[PDB]
């Protein structure tokens, strides 16, 4: 019965409730085990760490992040459970039934009573922990789905040798709210700190940047004769401290976002290293400076367009955001979303406007720039612009428009 | 070596499953326990036709009485009675059909080693010959607007059947005679029993003596065990009494105590540290906490410098809002209008960072996903499958317009800021208007 | 005898055994019934009309006990939550029993909350605490 | 309330002012203006100026005095010496009319004894 228990930091609360829940003997573990917390917060790290220092329990494994709805999610628990079956226990004489056959969760019920009274000349009854990763991150989701496995077990017979014990994974706390009734067994996930964010990306993401083949070719290029394994040590780890402290108030405390922050500015930041760059991390932080005061997670005059082009988007712009009140007046709301307008407002406005008539090409241009979307309608499928329904707003910020007014040298900033 | 007898002999206990000579009733629902007994004798042994609805919310140990009938009366009746079980939850209407059916068969099988179709049953029933025994919970689910067919069969069958037939439902709400139909209310017996409530301190206190008590000598410290559970459920200054009381007082549905006790048993090494554990009783304080860590204030407390001053200042916009919407545009001017409030009380010096409107998406987007902020009108997790594929149809526009432009809600409003945010943080003094 | 039972309800027995803070939250969404008139309350109403209702008796030296239990349950290592102990609990329990009407909205404050049992029987199981 | 502080003393005719003028003074402020009948969010007024809360707090306390009364080594005690015990001990001191209508309840049940207005006796 007794289980060994991994020592996993800033977990070790969940270890210990992990160490209870789950026990060999089917008579001292629940029907329903749920661990939440969000993303970034160990959870799938934990179980599978526990999970590997105990093999003598019977996991099984599911992720419904892969299988897109339920049917997948029911059809991969029958799969995975006979399959494990087999692999465990192959010398009873088994029949196999189709996974493709679980429609329902009747089916699924069956199939797994069918199974197991396959296997009733087990010896022991014996424990089988159905695991499933994420089941909110499921993406055809819907309340009443939980319960259906909440209280699945109960229409198994007792008399089974083989007992199914769920193990869940959750995400959101407004999904676990509404099963608190059920006095559910629930391990519960926090964010972590910064103090502990840091130690763990350098504790794990440590060794694998420090015998990169960048630094493979810049120590030689640099001839380093004293270099040992724990000066590579402390030079990969300042760099985690250093983009922890630049950028901890931009990404947070996610671990994924540093990593990936981590991995772009590791060979510019490797790049500034020097013969004497390395025994002053100082110095090497006075020269890497640009990395340290840019996110640079961006993908990469701006906007190239036609004279037309430009004069049609600054109207639509002042159609969007102008009341329609001064229409009447001024030629003759920033931050909300942008009003709609029509066809008929935008071509006055750009025959006012240009320093032109009804030549194909002001369309043309008009059309370019919806299907570059520069400009948006009222609409997602079959797109009938021609149809009196559809109206226009604009899809581009302010930033651009002062820009192009600049280039076409027209004077916005004093329409409002 | 031998504490671990006890220790299992205690988990064991707790979890219900014990032996039917060890198995344990408690006080208050004894009444209700009979009267559900006695009809279930009645239709078994002496074969009456009975049908019966248990009520009470949900862990209210109302199916516990039923398998625990069960389990006793397979003892001296295991040839006569056939069990059938069926749950709202997993058994659509059509499915039931096909449970029963399955399900009678798996009987019949170890036994011997809809117009017709419940006629053939009985008709079967007769030419084998026994009392068929049906199951249900959550009725209310069987007894929507959608066709109560099945139930409307089996309250007829019940004094028309050749057969002994009885039917227990379970179900949580309390309009359940209004949920049933006209034509199948007439048709129920209406014995509604309802399940007894925990109502004293005193009710509590003998369930958790006879829940934790050790009625045999498995272990050579369970006259210890016997004897400590009493002092401490005796003396009203007991840390565990406290912490009954408080159960008490707050919520009155046991298995969430038993749930809460479960892994300080667990977790327990020695026979000494069981003592001591259960008499400090600190633990439970520790798993309570944990309890509330992915709380608003749990959450709270983890968020950034940067994060924690534009949560302020979209809080701030909200709260001048005539109906609290707010957009990311308004949350930056926010933003910049503060830092440059903030410089400007820091005097020039003769001869803090405005973070980039880029790089505070980023922000943004931690703040969307850690429930913070919410859609204008996010409906969130639809209720039915059928609601979810409508959703899934449907594009909103909240999902098209510009990540600027998107149009917000706030779930924490500046006065619980206030409250929960520390005065040592420089941003504090912004938490009023 | 049968037709007492078939007559007598339930429910307002039930009610008078409810633990405290489910009386409570009865409690103040009543109050909060009369001092506006209407018939739902938003959560974002309630959860700070218990407030407060605790802080208006305040003064008793057993408030702060109670207000220990509500709000800290009783713990020095937690601090202030911006829900009662088992708001959630008792939330869904008086849904779960029919007593309660849940409108669905991800936010937990503009949430509305309606009774669906008669307000006379309510009153009722009220005074009988 | 500094003024009306040194207009009750000379109602009193003393020479100082004292915390029972300045007491009565902001009580009689805070009855001026109505403060406990209106509502502190929306300024209104509540037209009904035994709540759940008054009766948890004096089941609490009677449940208390049985255990002050049977915990203390003494059969009998004062009601002056049992506010010294737990109402003057902790926390600013309460009115002593509910310790007074909490023990009445308990003598009517039959649960303490009151052989005199002096004199608190444990149960018979
Ligand atoms: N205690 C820890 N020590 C070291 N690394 C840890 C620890 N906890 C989490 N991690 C790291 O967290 C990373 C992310 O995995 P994690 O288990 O946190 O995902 P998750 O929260 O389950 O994700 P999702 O919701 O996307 O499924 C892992 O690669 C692992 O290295
Ligand atoms: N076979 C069993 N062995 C041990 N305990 C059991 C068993 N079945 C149920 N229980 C106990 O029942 C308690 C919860 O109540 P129960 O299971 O009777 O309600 P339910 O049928 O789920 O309720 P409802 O249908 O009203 O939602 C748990 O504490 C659990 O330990």
């Amino acid at each position: 019965m007794n289980v060994t228990t991994p020592e996993v930091a800033f977990r070790e609360y969940q270890t210990n409730c992990l160490a209870s829940y789950i026990s060999a003997d089917p008579d001292i573990t629940p029907s329903n085990l749920i661990l939440q917390g969000y993303s970034g917060t160990g959870k799938t790290y934990t179980l599978k760490k526990y999970f590997n220092a105990n093999p003598n329990l019977h996991a099984v494994w599911l992720e419904p992040v892969e299988l897109v709805s339920w049917k997948p999610l029911l059809q991969a628990i029958a799969r995975t459970v006979q399959y494990k079956l087999k692999t465990l226990y192959p010398n009873i004489p088994t029949t196999d039934y189709d996974p493709l056959q679980v429609e329902e969760p009747f089916l699924l019920v069956k199939t797994l009573h069918n199974i197991f009274v396959q296997y009733e000349s087990l010896q022991e009854k014996t424990c089988l922990f159905l695991i499933l990763d994420g089941f909110d991150s499921l993406q055809d989701l819907d309340a009443a789905l939980f319960n259906k496995y909440i209280k699945l077990n109960e229409l198994l017979p007792k008399d089974s040798k083989i007992n199914i014990k769920f193990i869940y994974t959750m995400l959101e706390t407004s999904f676990l709210q509404r099963y608190s009734t059920h006095c559910i067994p629930t391990v519960m996930f926090p964010r972590y700190n910064v103090d502990e964010v840091s130690t763990i990306l350098v504790m794990s993401r440590c060794g694998e940047l420090m015998e990169d083949s960048c630094l493979r070719k810049r120590i030689i290029e640099e001839q380093i004769t004293d270099c040992t394994d724990d000066q590579f040590q402390n030079v990969a780890a300042n760099f985690i401290h250093l983009i922890v402290q630049a950028f901890h108030s931009y990404t947070g405390n996610d671990i994924f976002a540093l990593n990936d922050l981590i991995d772009f500015k590791w060979p510019k930041y490797v790049s500034r290293i020097t013969k004497e760059n390395i025994f002053e991390p100082l110095a090497l932080y006075k020269s890497a400076i640009k990395l340290f005061l840019s996110t640079d997670d961006n993908l990469s005059q701006t906007y190239d367009l036609s004279i037309i082009s430009k004069y049609l988007l600054i109207a639509s712009y002042i159609c969007s955001y102008l009341e329609p009140r001064y229409d009447a007046s001024i030629f003759s709301p920033r931050y909300l979303q942008p009003s709609l307008f029509a066809i008929e407002r935008l071509l006055a406005i750009f025959q006012a406007i240009f320093p032109m008539k009804a030549n194909i090409e002001v369309f043309q241009n008009l059309s370019e720039l919806h299907t570059l979307k520069l400009i948006a309608t009222t609409m997602n499928k079959n797109i009938d612009y021609l149809s009196p329904k559809v109206r226009w707003k604009v899809n581009v910020p302010w930033e651009i428009i002062k820009e192009i007014s600049e280039s076409v040298h027209f004077n916005i900033s004093d329409y409002f | 070596p031998g504490f671990g007898s006890l220790q299992r002999r205690l988990l064991q206990q707790l979890y219900g499953t014990l032996p039917t000579d060890e198995k344990i009733i408690f006080t208050y629902l004894q009444d209700c326990q009979q009267e559900i007994d006695r009809i279930i004798k009645q239709s078994i042994i002496q074969k009456e036709s009975h049908s019966v609805i248990l009520v009470g919310p949900r862990q209210s140990y109302k199916t516990y009485l039923l398998d625990y009938e069960l389990s006793l009366l397979q003892q001296s009746y295991k040839e006569q009675f056939i069990t059938i079980r069926l749950n709202g939850f997993i058994h659509s209407e059509q499915t039931a059909i096909n449970g029963i059916a399955t399900q009678l068969e798996q009987q019949l099988q170890k036994i011997h080693g809809l117009t017709e179709v419940f006629e053939k049953i009985l008709l079967l029933l007769d030419s084998t010959t026994i009392t068929v025994v049906f199951i249900f919970d959550e009725i209310d689910t069987f007894a929507g607007p959608v066709r109560q067919t099945l139930l409307y069969n089996l309250f007829d069958m019940v004094e028309h059947s050749r057969v002994p037939v009885c039917i227990f439902g379970c179900t949580t709400k309390l309009n359940i005679l209004e949920y049933l139909e006209k034509r199948v209310k007439s048709r129920f017996s209406q014995r509604v029993i309802y399940m007894p409530q925990i109502q004293n301190l005193d009710d509590m206190v003998d369930a958790v003596r006879n829940l934790l008590t050790v009625r045999s000598e498995i272990s050579p410290w369970v006259s210890q065990w016997n004897e400590t559970l009493e002092k401490e459920l005796s003396d009203p200054r007991s840390n565990l009494n406290r912490h009954i009381r408080m159960n008490f007082e707050t919520f009155r549905s046991l298995p969430t105590l038993k749930n809460s006790i479960i892994p300080l048993v667990a977790t327990s090494k020695n026979f000494g540290s069981l003592c001591t554990a259960i008499k400090s009783c600190s633990f439970l304080d520790i798993y309570n906490k944990n309890q509330l860590s992915n709380n608003l204030t749990g959450r709270l407390q983890s968020l950034s410098d940067l994060e924690l001053a534009i949560l302020i200042s979209a809080a701030r916009v909200a709260l001048r809002a005539k109906d609290g919407s707010f957009n990311f545009n308004l949350a930056y001017a926010e933003y910049e209008k503060m830092i440059k409030a903030i410089n400007s009380r820091i005097p020039t010096v003769a001869p803090i960072k405005l973070w980039l409107k880029k790089d505070v998406k980023n922000v943004w987007e931690n703040l969307v996903q850690l429930d913070f902020f919410t859609e204008k009108s996010a409906v969130g997790l639809r209720d039915n499958a059928t609601a979810a594929f409508y959703a899934s149809n449907y594009q909103f526009q909240g999902t098209m317009i510009p990540f600027d432009l998107r149009s917000y809600q706030m779930q924490i409003i500046l006065q619980e800021l206030r409250r929960i945010i520390p005065k040592s943080n420089m941003y504090y003094s912004w938490t009023q208007l | 005898k049968a037709l007492n039972e078939t007559l007598n309800s339930h429910v307002i027995t039930f009610m008078t055994r409810l633990s405290f803070t489910a009386k409570l939250f009865i409690y103040a969404l009543l109050n909060l019934m009369k001092k506006n008139g209407s018939q739902e309350q938003e959560l974002g109403d309630i959860v700070d009309e218990i407030k407060l209702l605790i802080e208006v008796n305040g003064s008793n030296k057993f408030v702060m006990e109670i207000a220990k239990t509500l709000f800290q349950q009783g713990s020095d290592n937690i601090s202030e939550q911006l829900r009662i102990i088992s708001w959630d609990f008792v939330l869904n329990q008086l849904l779960d029993a029919g007593i309660l009407f849940k409108q669905t909205m991800k936010n937990d404050r503009i949430c509305c909350v309606k009774l669906n049992i008669s307000v006379e029987e309510a009153k009722r199981a009220m005074n009988e605490d | 309330m500094i003024r009306l502080a040194e207009a009750h003393a000379k109602m009193k005719l003393k020479n100082v002012v004292e915390l029972e003028d300045v007491q009565e003074a902001v009580r009689l402020i805070r009855s001026a203006i109505k403060d406990y009948a209106t509502d502190p969010k929306t300024g209104k007024i509540d037209m009904n100026l035994k709540s759940v809360i008054q009766r948890k707090l004096q089941e609490d306390l009677s449940r208390e005095i049985m255990n002050v009364l049977k915990d203390q080594a003494s059969d009998s005690m004062s009601f002056n010496e049992l506010i010294k015990q737990i109402n003057e001990h902790s926390q600013d001191r309460v009115e002593s009319s509910d310790i007074q209508e909490a023990l009445s309840r308990l003598q009517q049940e039959d649960k303490v004894i009151v052989l005199g207005e002096g004199v608190r006796r444990s149960v018979r």
